[PDB]
C-alpha cells in the first residue's frame, strides 16, 4: 500500500505542482489584467465628466 | 569421513557455481528493485517538494 500512494503522491504533486505553477502565472496575468481594465475605465470615466464639464460650461 | 570430504567437495562446487553465475542475476534483480523503488521514493519526495 506504501508503494501505490507513493506512486499516487508522485503522480499528484507533478501534476498539481504543473497545474498550480500554470494557475499562479494565470491568475497573475488575469488580476493585473483585471488592474489594467479598472485603471482604463476610470480614464473614460474621467473623459467622460471632462467632456460633460465642458460642455456644461 | 571419505563421504564428507566428497560432499564438502561438491558443496564447495555448488557455492562457487551459484556465486559466480547465479548469484550475480539475483543481486542484479534485487539492486534494480530495491535501489529502484529507493529512487522512485526520491523522486516522490523532489515532487512533493515541487
Amino acid at each position: 500500500a506504501e508503494r501505490e500512494a507513493m506512486l499516487a503522491k508522485t503522480a499528484a504533486d507533478n501534476r498539481k505542482s504543473a497545474e498550480q505553477v500554470a494557475a499562479a502565472q494565470a491568475d497573475y496575468e488575469k488580476e493585473m489584467a483585471e488592474a489594467r481594465a479598472q485603471a482604463s475605465a476610470l480614464r473614460d470615466e474621467a473623459r467622460a465628466a471632462g467632456r460633460s464639464v465642458v460642455d456644461e460650461k | 569421513m571419505s563421504i564428507f570430504i566428497g560432499q564438502l567437495i561438491g558443496f564447495a562446487v555448488i557455492a562457487f557455481i551459484i556465486v559466480k553465475w547465479v548469484v550475480p542475476p539475483v543481486r542484479t534483480l534485487m539492486r534494480n528493485q530495491q535501489e529502484a523503488v529507493r529512487a522512485a521514493l526520491a523522486e516522490s519526495a523532489e515532487a512533493a517538494k515541487k
